[PDB]
Formats: C-alpha cells, structure tokens, sequence
C-alpha cells in the first residue's frame, strides 16, 4: 500500500516557544554615551559662539571707524 | 531618602531627570568662574559710537589716538 506517513524515525524539531534575543546595551552605556555627547557638542559650541563674539566686535568697530563720513 | 529616591526613580524617571537638570541649572550658574567673563564680553561690545570727550587740559586716563597704550584693551578677549 502506499499512503502518507511519517517516516520511521519521524520528522525533525519544530519549535513553539517565544524567542527574544535581548540585545542592546546597558542604561549606564547609552546615558553615558549621551553625556559625553553633549559634553562634546558644548565645547564645539563655546569655541565656535566666542570666535563669533570676536568676530562681530571687529564688524561693530568698522562700522565705528566708517561712522563719521556717513 | 535613598529608598525614595529609588521608588521615583523606577516609577517616574522623566520627572527625576527634570528636577536633576533644574537644580543643576539653578546652582550652577553661582559656582563657575566664567560668569564675569559673559559679564565684560557684553559690556565690550560696541553698539553705539564711542563720542569723544572734550580737552580741558587735566584727563590722564583717556587717550589722544586709539593706538595709544592707555585704555581699556581687550587681550584677555583675545586670549580666553
């Protein structure tokens, strides 16, 4: 005869349980990674506002030399 | 209060974070050095035209020519 059947030794695993892997770092990795960042964006920004500050002096003290023709 | 601390921390973080960022951003302003830096870097900047003053005959601290070395220089601007 000739049906359908499972083998003799039957068929592989088949899984049914819940699989979550858990990956990422931990909270202490990520806070500190995000102080540092904003550590790093305050100092680019100190240089960059006090070079501007100087900038804008030398501006204003042209306009004070251009002053009086005007 | 440590146990308090920790229950508000696991329950409500936002507000914990809120308050920390507060209370840096209130004491903090009075323990850093750099305020009076702010403070003459506002004060250095020329809005209006510097008017001359008269010469009565006796004014030892203003100069004659901005070039000269009497008056307030702002090397320490330059410097920071």
């Amino acid at each position: 005869v000739k049906q359908d059947m499972p083998p003799v030794g039957g068929y592989g695993p088949i899984d049914y349980k819940r699989n979550l892997p858990r990956r990422g770092l931990s909270g202490y990795s990520m806070f500190a990674v995000g102080i540092g960042a904003l550590l790093f964006g305050y100092w680019s920004m100190m240089r960059w506002n006090r070079e501007r500050r100087r900038l804008q002096i030398e501006d204003f003290e042209a306009r004070i030399a251009l002053m009086p023709l005007l | 209060v440590a146990a308090f601390l920790k229950n508000v921390w696991a329950k409500e973080p936002v507000l914990v974070a809120s308050f920390a960022i507060a209370g840096l951003a209130v004491i903090l302003p009075t323990l850093s050095p750099y305020t009076k830096y702010s403070l003459m870097i506002n004060r250095a900047t020329p809005y209006n035209y510097p008017v001359p003053l008269r010469d009565d005959g006796n004014m030892p601290d203003v100069p004659s020519h901005p070039q000269d070395p009497q008056g307030p220089s702002l090397e320490w601007l330059k410097r920071l």
